[PDB]
DNA sequence: GGATGACGATT
DNA sequence: CGCGGTAGCAGTAGG
DNA sequence: GGATGACGATT
DNA sequence: CGCGGTAGCAGTAGG
């Protein structure tokens, strides 16, 4: 439920969130591909899966 | 970086030796250079402390412009990024950062001293340094590699 | 992560040598690194490419290391054979290089 | 400005008998977050935010 | 061939050879998990493949 | 009137 | 370069 | 005596 | 979670 069901407030799965917060983490005003970034916000966000 | 065909296993066990020679040499050079730099650079740091001590240079107030050129005309060498000086008078000619960039605690008598320290340490260095020929420095990392080695194979046999 | 062993193979001193590659107005790995030891004698290679194709075995570093001596000594140097880590088998020489 | 006008001199001095003019001059610390303290480690804050600065700070123009 | 067969100096094809430069770059003495570090080394390596 | 499939984050 | 398997729910569509 | 497969970095 | 396709060379093994 937690993984699948968004919260009412910002309408953000977890790993959503995880994924935004990482690009906050970081200045993404420039580009880079999705195979980067994923393992990023993975690392820096505790992303278990 | 052309392709090539070797014809026995010390081949290329030597065309790898000399050029690592070589550049054992040229990492010693390097090292020498560098190190001369650090020990201007500390040294200088020092005559800048040293100065504003015994009140000979004020930097309080006076605009910068003002500054630089009392540097300057005390013979300060100037410092670009990598850490190489300038003497002639951007990154080309660098700046006196290494001397009004640093933090007001070095103004204090430890501060300082820890500065002298690593003065003498650096120039220690530099003299041991050139107290060795490339196949020395060579020889040692070797002998490194053989401790190293030898807890390697340990740990690996451990794991098996 | 890095086995504490490697900084001993590639030491960070030799670094600021390399020709540093200069890729996409950005710079990258060196042309080569030169460890304190061949390397490609250790671990060997195995590639297969265009025109060209190359098979090398491993050797056990003490010999390198030996001979590596013996031509900082102007010794003549010993011949060597594939060596294998953790390895218990026997290897017997045929004709030179089999 | 105390530095300036000559009222506080940094210049040698060991840090410990700095701190001491420092806390009784009434300057409050500073820890990591921005947060002050004025009762007298993370929790109390240290004078880095005045012998940190830059000694560029020292010239009018800073 | 150069992708494919190593330079005699070090032994390595340039992806390992990457590899180690972006592990000398970051401080690889604490562990993470490849999923991780081939991309990083791929970022700072301008690794197109 | 029961069965199959879409959607999505994870194995 | 690319393809495939499974859970879990609510409701829609297909025979 | 011709065919198939292993090895490895890349699609 | 997992499986599969292709290039390119040298030499070995299988029928």
């Amino acid at each position: 439920n937690i993984r699948s069901i968004p919260n009412v407030l910002d309408g953000f799965k977890p790993g959503q969130r995880k994924v935004l917060y990482g690009c906050f983490k970081k200045n993404l005003k420039s580009e880079l591909k999705v195979a980067q970034l994923a393992p990023y916000v993975s690392e820096c966000t505790a992303y278990h899966h | 970086g052309k392709i090539k065909k070797y014809n026995s296993v010390n081949e290329i066990l030597s065309e790898f030796y000399y050029v690592r020679l070589e550049y054992y040499q040229k990492r010693k050079d390097h090292m020498s250079e560098r190190l001369q730099w650090e020990v201007e650079k500390y040294s200088f740091q020092v005559k800048f402390i040293k100065m504003i001590i015994e009140k000979e240079l004020t930097v309080t107030n006076k605009p910068r412009n003002a500054i630089i050129q009392e540097l300057e005309n005390l013979g300060f060498p100037r410092f670009n990024k990598e850490g190489k000086p300038y003497y002639g008078s951007e990154e080309l000619y660098g700046t006196y950062e290494y001397l009004l960039g640093m933090r007001i605690w070095s103004l204090t008598k430890e501060r300082y001293q820890k500065l002298l320290k690593q003065k003498q340490e650096k120039e220690t260095e530099l003299e041991n340094l050139l107290k060795l020929s490339a196949k020395d420095i060579w020889n040692t990392d070797l002998k490194a590699f053989e401790v190293g080695y030898q807890e390697f194979l340990q740990r690996d046999a451990e794991a098996r | 992560e890095l086995n504490k062993l490697t900084r001993k193979i590639f030491h960070p001193a030799d670094d600021p040598l390399y020709k540093y590659i200069q890729e996409d107005e950005k710079t990258v790995e060196p042309e080569w690194y030169l460890p304190i030891l061949p390397m490609i004698l250790v671990n060997g290679a195995e590639g297969i490419g265009t025109g060209w194709s190359t098979y090398i075995p491993p050797f056990n570093p003490l010999e390198i290391i030996k001979n590596i001596r013996h031509l900082m000594n102007d010794e003549e140097l010993e011949q060597m054979h594939p060596w294998f880590r953790g390895w218990t088998g026997t290897i017997e020489e045929i004709e030179p290089l089999r």
